[PDB]
């Protein structure tokens, strides 16, 4: 989840 | 989290192919796709489930819903010949579909 | 780009280090598999679920190392590369064949 993950991916 | 592709696909030159790659709720993910030629490195033909790359032609077109996302290949040349993987994310892990060999004869 | 290790035995794959890195092993008759990611501008490292732990994420080049190599580890190799945020991939290194035995 948070930040982190949106450097890898941005959920549609 | 699971994602499956039909094994084959097996189509003359020029007829359009269609490769689905189902998991739960896919419909809600941003799903990308892979050309593996073979013994290449795969080239992304889609991302965004339908969006695509400069240098891939506009016969190549996607979908996404429910359950399942599609690509679409017109037009089918030899060259197409390959392994397709589709791709998604969820929960901070990457998973690929199983693949599907697509035969140009 | 093909190389011979011996069981029990460990490869390094490196990859060079705005961008996201990710290590993806292709099997004989098993498509592709991810290994991990890992993102230079911000140093975090993704493992992948279902090698036993036997993967190690470094950077000084990035380095996927497999420990503890087995016949099942047979496969080609990649590093790939894609955009910051975008979950895609849109270049694909040459793969490397390990050959376990």
């Amino acid at each position: 989840t948070g930040w982190l993950a949106g450097l890898f991916y941005q959920h549609k | 989290y699971v994602l499956t592709q039909p094994p084959s696909v097996s189509v003359a030159p020029g007829q359009t192919a269609s490769i689905t790659c189902s998991g739960d709720k896919l419909g809600d993910k941003y799903v990308s796709w892979y050309q593996q030629r073979p013994g290449q490195s795969p080239v992304l033909v889609l991302y965004q489930d339908s969006k695509r790359p400069s240098g891939i032609p506009e016969r190549f077109s996607g979908s996404n819903s429910g359950n399942t996302a599609t690509l679409t290949i017109s037009g089918t040349q030899a060259m197409d010949e390959a392994d397709y993987y589709c791709q998604a994310w969820d929960s901070s892990a990457l998973v690929f579909g199983g693949g599907t060999k697509l035969t140009v004869l | 780009g093909a190389e011979v290790k011996k069981p029990g035995s460990s490869v390094k794959v490196s990859c060079e280090a705005n961008y996201v890195i990710t290590w993806v092993r292709q099997a004989p008759g098993q498509g592709l598999e991810w290994m991990g990611g890992f993102i230079p501008d911000f140093r975090t490292a993704m493992y992948a679920q279902g090698f036993q732990g036997r993967v190690t994420i470094t950077a000084d080049l990035a380095y996927m190392e497999l420990t503890n190599l087995r016949s099942e580890d047979t496969a080609v190799y990649y590093c790939a590369r894609g955009p910051l945020s975008r979950g895609y991939y849109d270049y694909w290194g040459p793969g490397t064949l390990v050959t376990v035995s």
